[PDB]
């Protein structure tokens, strides 16, 4: 029961978000209206104030004498789906006959899309994203020929037992999803949902996952977001004995059903590490090109 | 008018006579969490007037060769007053902020400041100069506290991202010719309804001088910069004993 | 049982192809979406935000990278002297590479619309002056002096209580869209030049600094549009990112 | 045509047109979005909006 | 005759794919279904059933495997002594592995909901006492003493004609779902701790035993839910089952 | 002692807020749990050997031969379901041959 | 669309939505079940049910 | 799942065949067409000159 | 196995078989085998005029 005036008239509890701005449809570019000369005092749209933090709103009709143009240029191609729903390389898995990298005929690839610059720069324009995915597996030998080999792909969600050998019991896949495909077949293609415990993937995370003393050994925890750890992708050659051909696998990802929040500046330095925004300190280069003088071209 | 303003909240008041309007972060006011978005079951606390007040943290000196500074939120307040006590005693946290930056000079001084708010401002390292070393920023650099920290490479903002595009973030300019203060109102920015106030930092505040300070010999050489800020619509949950860090 | 005939184009993988694929996880329901502020629906929203333009892209060393963000003005001899020049191509190499509009237009081959440039004066309160800012439509060489430069589109800027002015670069072209030109014979889609000339002088009283700096901000208008998405020209990786 | 409502864009203001052959809704095509913009949320995020014709600071 | 174009994804075998296959036996009709009691339609029905929780998982030899099912209480010095501690993760290695809820949650990566724990006292009718049972929300270390432990969620238990009490572990988290954490840096989804402290004492008259045992039972509430089905971590086979 | 699960809820023990829970229960159904393929038998056809030396083999159909499937299916006592069998054939080196 | 009624879930209370191309009904897809539960049948199988607020033994 | 039977004539490329092909660029909109004089719709128009 | 890539004007032209441009994050590309039927794609009207 509320009886005091400061509780009766209180504004605590307002859960609705006051929005100063609203979305308006814009299928084409904006038209241009006819304008004429103006010779008067007190009304000046040319002069602004950039200190406020707002973009200047002087238009064509207020500065020069213009004609009427019926602009019909579509804005459909700059949408998030149109920009992001294109496939690109995100990971490579190598299965050599002899070597030290994957000598046993199986490999585990932790799923993260910050391994290649073309995709990473595009995806890191934003801070949060929520989307669906489409993965494609193109397999060939180092000389590029296609050979009669049978492979198995397995999706291992976090918490599941990771395979340790080509004859491991985890390959019974009683619950894990798996794909059996031949190299002579077209590439395998599967659709993956949004799997985060949160409402969006965040590519930047200013924090640590656990409490405690932050010493030297417990320093890599910075920027490590547990919510972007989506498990492992495991590959192997089906058989009890060793395979006959060395194989290379390239994974291509295509986004769809995209939503994004909080844009941020684009990267202008070379990447060095995964999930780590470090940059070469002694080799800083400008964003753009340079010229001899400011008064010449 | 527009150049004069007075901000009052709780038991504190800020007056100014050289304002430049007020910027509302992403066109949204701070608000409480709704019943359809909340996920925890216990009743959160809303202390109201004892935490929603203006806190003045510290003062920095602006020189002719200064590079810039940054502050992390709410790390600046995790140890100040009743707000700090509540943030230490509770597991969850949710609030917005109202930032006011003070910097005044005479009519014969010149210079410009860019005040911006960048969410999830992860600080990168120089990676050992050559770039073959896998280093991570130390504690005094990632979480400097209420004393702030100075930029080493302001052209890249210590993250490899150009400062020329920092204006896409909510921002204001402090140009000594025109104004002497800046105000940015930030709603709650996160992908979770509630988050830890000690492990996680929501955003970072950047103050970088784009135009160098300059004056003639004889004028006052000590030009300070001050940061004042007030939490808005604060909630806390998951009460247990206090933890230092 | 139903007779079919396979057509050319089977078994190929087109990266931009919009298709249906088999879902790995059945009956999976995602985490609900809470309200997150600052949602983007179109890149043109981001293209209309002022960002600093690097007219002074002469310096290159790290100890002096920061003065590429502004250029100076000072007292002269009152003869209509020249201050700076730059081109008006947003997606071309040059000053525009430091802007979000330029970086985003690097992803699209064809653009169309009018641009805007805003200049902010950061001198002392006691300093006055006037400047002439001209835009030269395509086809003409660089103006040799102020008298020749006035014949283009221009605005006269007066220093006062308003620190900034806006120069609007109107869309003057023969084609509906401009493809991305570069060095060689493809420059037939040139945009024009912008040059800043002194109008009267930079006058300052006793006791105030003799040199002042100017900051320029760039953006696009509400009729700006992009087309034909492509990969960006610069690749930010030298070896293996690991 | 009875399927789960489990796409990434459910609980959103805008509606798409898509093609699906499975019971899970995230397997469908990208489709066509709706063309709506809110440029002021980044370009003019001020408290008191001012007209073009006047002086922003008076 | 009808032109078609094969798309990527042909000739593959996806184990979770829901499809149609040709029936081997035509017109086959199965045996009718009689009414069989105890039919299950959802795993959440089985997740809401109390099963014994192994708080005392110290012993390992076969001759002493059976006292992992209960832990003792006895007369103390009346200084708020500590009895036992355990974590609140159902799908993690530890005490919860002995419960049906824990075994079933081992099949799913993500969970969400509040849990419940019920303690049954099996002392003599003539024995009395009080205990403090605390839940520490995530982020805090283990309480050092009863005064620190009271600051969390707790219930005071009084022995009487009712042998049992219920401690409810509320759903207090920052995310809507918790992924399965384990040793290393993934513990950011920790749940918290439960510790049991003496409140007054365990007082017994002359002629009744000095030590009594307590049995703990665990389950989930009506808002509990699981997600993202996966394979279980432990494989119950060493060679060929034959 | 009665044999019934305790029915104390959140609202009766601690002070709680109102949460509009919209988390689906669709993924824990019997079809969602069991309609996933897994290995149940292997048949070996060697050129020389003692197991299947003649080029033919008989495999009695039972799904208790492999632990992953057996543990899942033995959570219950009675089941009534339809089945879908898939036969993947390859040589020991894993290559596909015209046979 | 005339087929045999020979699936494993005929003579059941709940109805599914499925896709079939053959005359035998057990060749169809798994489909979508209905979301009904009876937790009391295992959790509270007592003869005389008692309210939460009282003492189970009095 | 839907049973089909491939007919003779698969996998061939007939140059005059009128068919559908996958578009490389999604949501691409061309430059608008202005009025250009002297438009031809049939060769018989040119045969009468 | 071959790869075709469409490079619009202004995009970086590949300089070697191991060039980084083959990541095709934005450019359309086709992966096809010689044993397959010929690849066929549809291209719109792309002129600025
Ligand atoms: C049998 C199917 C095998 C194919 C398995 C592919 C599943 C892919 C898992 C989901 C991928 C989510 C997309 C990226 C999410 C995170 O943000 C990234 N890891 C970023 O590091
Ligand atoms: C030409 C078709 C060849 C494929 C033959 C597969 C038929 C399988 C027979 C039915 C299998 C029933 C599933 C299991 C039933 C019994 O419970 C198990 N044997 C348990 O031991």
């Amino acid at each position: 029961g509320d009886r005091v005036a400061d509780v009766i008239e209180s504004s605590i509890g307002d859960s609705v978000s006051r929005a100063l701005t609203r979305a308006l449809p814009a299928p084409t570019g904006q038209d241009t209206q006819v304008s004429s000369h103006r010779l008067d005092t007190g009304k000046v749209p040319a002069l602004q104030a950039a200190e406020i933090g707002a973009s200047s709103n002087a238009s064509d009709e207020s500065m020069i004498e213009t004609r009427c143009v019926l602009n019909s240029h579509s804005t459909a191609e700059t949408t998030l789906d149109s920009f992001f729903s294109r496939a690109g390389l995100v990971g490579e898995i190598d299965l050599p006959l002899e070597g030290t990298t994957n000598p046993n005929g199986y490999a585990n690839w932790d799923i993260d899309i910050t391994g290649y610059a073309q995709m990473r720069r595009k995806v890191e324009l934003f801070t949060y994203m929520r989307f669906d995915a489409e993965f494609t597996f193109v397999a060939c030998t180092p000389t590029g020929q296609v050979v009669p080999q049978l492979l198995q792909y397995m999706f291992v969600p976090p918490g599941a037992p990771e395979p340790d050998s080509r004859e491991s019991l985890a390959w019974q896949t009683a619950t894990n999803p798996s794909v059996f495909v031949k190299l002579s077949d077209p590439p395998a293609q599967v659709s993956v949902p949004f799997m985060s415990p949160a409402s969006a993937y965040q590519w930047f995370y200013d924090g640590y996952p656990t409490f405690g003393e932050h010493k030297q050994e417990k320093d890599l925890e910075y920027g490590a977001c547990p919510n972007n750890m989506m498990g492992t992708f495991s590959v192997r050659t089906v058989g009890t004995s060793k395979s006959k051909y060395p194989l290379v696998i390239r994974i291509y990802m295509r986004m769809k059903h995209v939503r994004a929040w909080i844009p941020r500046p684009m990267r202008n330095q070379n990447y060095l590490f995964k999930a780590n925004p470090n940059y070469a300190g002694n080799f800083i280069k400008p964003t753009g090109a340079s010229r001899t003088a400011i008064t010449t071209l | 008018s527009d150049r004069v303003a007075q901000l009052t909240i709780g038991n504190s008041t800020i007056t100014t006579q050289e304002a430049a309007n007020i910027i509302v972060g992403y066109g949204e006011w701070p608000s409480y969490c709704s019943d359809s978005d909340a996920t925890a079951v216990d009743k959160p606390t809303r202390p109201d007037v004892s935490v929603n007040r203006f806190y003045t943290l510290d003062t920095k000196l602006w020189e002719k060769s200064s590079k810039g500074w940054y502050w992390k939120f709410p790390d600046v307040l995790t140890e100040t007053g009743v707000f700090g006590q509540n943030a230490q005693f509770h597991y969850l946290y949710r609030s917005g902020f109202c930032i006011h930056v003070q910097c005044n000079a005479s009519k014969f001084h010149q210079g410009a400041l860019l005040v911006a708010v960048l969410p999830e401002y992860v600080i990168g390292s120089v990676a050992g100069g050559t770039g073959t070393e896998d280093t991570h920023p130390p504690y005094k650099q990632t979480q400097p506290g209420a004393d702030g920290f100075e930029l080493q490479h302001p052209y890249v903002l210590d993250a490899g991202i150009p400062i020329s595009q920092l204006t896409v973030c909510p921002h204001q300019w402090i140009n000594l010719r025109t104004n002497n203060c800046a105000t940015i109102i930030v709603p709650y920015i996160n992908a979770l309804p509630f988050d830890s106030a000690l492990n996680h930092c929501n955003f970072g505040l950047l103050v970088v001088p784009i135009s160098p300070l300059d004056y003639d010999q004889g004028a006052t050489p000590v030009i300070p910069i001050t940061i004042t800020l007030a939490p808005m619509c604060s909630e806390f949950a998951g009460l247990r004993q206090a933890v230092t860090q | 049982g139903f007779p079919t005939e396979l057509k050319p184009g089977t078994n190929q993988f087109l990266t931009t192809d919009d298709g249906v694929s088999a879902p790995i996880l059945p009956n999976f329901h995602p985490t609900p979406c809470i309200h997150i502020p600052g949602e983007v629906r179109n890149l043109l929203e981001l293209c209309q935000v002022e960002t600093i333009l690097e007219v002074n892209n002469v310096p290159t060393n790290a100890t002096s990278l920061m003065e590429r963000l502004r250029f100076p003005v000072s007292a002269q001899a009152g003869k209509g002297e020249l201050c700076a020049v730059f081109r008006a191509d947003p997606g071309r190499s040059g000053p525009w590479q430091s802007t979000l509009l330029g970086q985003l237009c690097g992803y699209y081959t064809q653009w169309s619309g009018s641009l805007e440039v805003t200049f902010m004066f950061t001198g002392s309160f006691m300093a006055t002056g006037k400047m002439l800012i001209a835009y030269t439509p395509p086809g003409g060489p660089l103006p040799k002096d102020r008298a020749t430069a006035m014949l283009g589109t221009h605005v006269i800027w007066d220093f006062g209580l308003q620190s900034s002015v806006t120069l609007v670069i109107p869309w003057i072209s023969n084609t509906h869209y401009r493809a991305h030109a570069r060095d060689g014979v493809f420059d037939y889609y040139t945009t024009g030049l912008v040059s800043i000339w002194y109008q009267t002088n930079y006058v300052v009283p006793i006791g105030a600094p003799n040199t002042a700096y100017i900051i320029a901000l760039a953006a696009a208008q509400k009729n700006f549009t992009m087309k034909l998405c492509k990969d960006a020209s610069d690749i930010l990786q030298t070896g293996t990112i690991q | 045509s009875h399927e789960n409502s489990n796409s990434a864009t459910e609980g959103s203001t805008i509606n798409y047109t898509t093609i699906n052959y499975y019971k899970d809704s995230y397997a469908a095509t990208a489709g066509k979005q709706s063309l709506k913009q809110d440029p002021d949320k980044f370009a003019n995020p001020v408290k008191d909006i001012f007209t073009e014709m006047a002086a922003p600071l008076k």
